[PDB]
DNA sequence: GTGAGTACTCAC
DNA sequence: GTGAGTACTCAC
């Protein structure tokens, strides 16, 4: 799996 | 940076929401910001402005990544692998702007934001072709038509995730669906 | 008689660029050749116009997956002669399809996204019928659960219809089933 | 099976 | 003098 | 021809009243013709195209009687005296559409119609020259100069006519102007 | 000294193509190189700024009538120095000639154009008592009453002033002044 | 006289 | 025809 | 920052 994956809301 | 990170915050809050289902209009936004209508605009010059912040944290959050692991992984599956689950991932850990990529929110706003669109589905097939066109052991498959496959797998199941107010996740399937195919492509 | 060529007028313009915005009541009558009033002595709003285009769509597939689960009996001839269904049915019906995809129904009652993924439901109902029942009939199942294939393969073709749209229509749903199905048949036969 | 197109 | 000055106000 | 002359006659009327000192809003104008905002839509496709039906009046009123007086009319003097109480006594008859004719008004609307009354203007002036120039015993000044002189009074007098709330009238001192100047100009 | 920089940004905007339209805080405040809000730590309102300018008007014309009167005893002299006044002050200050001819104002508090207009009054009676002191100097008149004269006389000048804003500043109000003026002369000496 | 201009 | 809206603007 | 607006639009 890609781990990093961005979250846009906090 | 601030004010207008709150604002783009508001508006990710909405798409994610049943308001996400309707047009966000300014006077919902300002509400939701928790500022008059007037405030926006010191902030943006226009609401499609709002929308194209959003389509820039898509492009390059998604390409940033798909560039790292074409550049990091070696193999052609895992790296394929990698794409397919970033995309389905990301969508599922950020369901508002899964309606920005799925067109849906974007029906409400100028057509030259779906346009942005088409031309970060279009990066993201090249990507895949360049994956696939590296592995040359031949593919049972003319790469494009895998490449366009692979993608189109991915595009119905956000529109899935969407469709069914998020109930149906873009990931859940993904495991069966890689052991499926990857035990034919070799 | 005037009802149906209120539908093939927002048809047409669904078909058109126009799809790819509002369908505005000014613009519908106007391609029809009427007054907006005119329109709503035929039917009471926009909704039950667009309702009129969903029961063609229901009809259409749903009376066509019957027959083929009546008139064919192997279960991977089933599955190929659905999926090309749904995906040649579309390719006829490019405007069509922009309900079927969603896109169009946003500026609309949202009863009738409900009706679309209503028709959704059935068609994976319908999918997943159809792999059960090779057990019984070949003595073999598949790789993965059947309630799994059959999200997928309806997946694939939602993805199919929303690149089509995307493109404006010059993806073609079709293009290289032959391909895929040779692919996807390697998979699970 | 014939596929059917809406617009006569 | 010019007789027919038009008048847009009834 | 109705409803449409309906809602000009009613922008005439505003233009005529002390509101024609401020932005006729289509809030404003809606309720002086007794109808919706949304009706006066259906009549015309924006208010610029409001303002254009009175100022193709204007233009048509004018030109029309101008050429008439040209071909009609055979005398320089005589031909210059009425093109001159023409003009004065159609801005006295239509105080709202001098509004229009100085200026002021249509600093509200988008700037392509004072473009469309400078041409008017032009054509005037053309006329002018042209009447003059068909003296030729000579002036004893250059026609394109007195042209100018004399249109300039014109703007003056309307001008003033605006800016005085419609007290300075046009015509008033027509006559003594007109007996001063045509005593030198032979 | 911030004060006068706000007037001159002020006047600079209605000097250029942008006094054509309505001159927004946002856009003065831009010009200026500051914060609308410190534009009003300075003026309290839009009107304010447009009285400063109109101070400079009127202090300008009417200090330069008086001087006029004072310095020149011919009667027929002092009305074309008045005249030449009002239209070479009109082209050296074109943006300040679009607040004369009532046209900047539109967009303004309205009791500015009242102020514009005693302005005209104080130099109609200017000229009118010019003109009536011609009969004690020189045992003259006139061939028509001061007052018609005058008013004649200022809507002349009004009339080049007009015509200067309507063509951006292409018809300057002093062309063939010379030509206008021997006219009038051989109309009233 | 010097008729003056305001921009300076 | 029209209520309720629609994105965006203005002076303060 | 914001009240009050601004021309123009929509489905009914």
């Amino acid at each position: 799996d890609y781990l990093d994956i961005p979250a846009f809301l906090r | 940076i601030n004010r207008r990170e709150e604002i783009l915050q508001a508006l990710a809050e909405m798409l994610e929401s049943n308001e996400g289902a309707s047009r966000i209009t300014t006077a919902k936004l300002a509400k939701q910001v928790g500022v008059s209508e007037a405030a926006l605009y010191r902030h943006f010059p226009s609401k499609t402005r709002m929308f194209e912040g959003l389509i820039e944290f898509i492009e390059e959050s998604l390409m940033s990544r798909i560039n790292r692991i074409f550049d990091e992984e070696k193999d052609t599956l895992n790296r394929i692998r990698l794409v397919m689950q970033l995309l389905l991932a990301f969508a599922e850990r950020n369901p508002g702007l899964t309606r920005i990529l799925s067109g849906h929110a974007l029906m409400f706003e100028n057509e030259r934001l779906r346009d942005r669109i088409n031309q970060l589905f279009e990066r993201i097939e090249t990507s895949l072709r360049q994956i696939l066109r590296e592995r040359k052991k031949s593919f049972p498959v003319d790469e494009n038509i895998l490449a366009a496959q692979l993608l189109g797998q991915v595009e119905g199941s956000l529109n899935r995730f969407v469709r069914s107010d998020f109930k149906y996740l873009p990931t859940a399937n993904f495991d069966e669906y890689w052991a499926l195919l990857s035990a034919q492509i070799k």
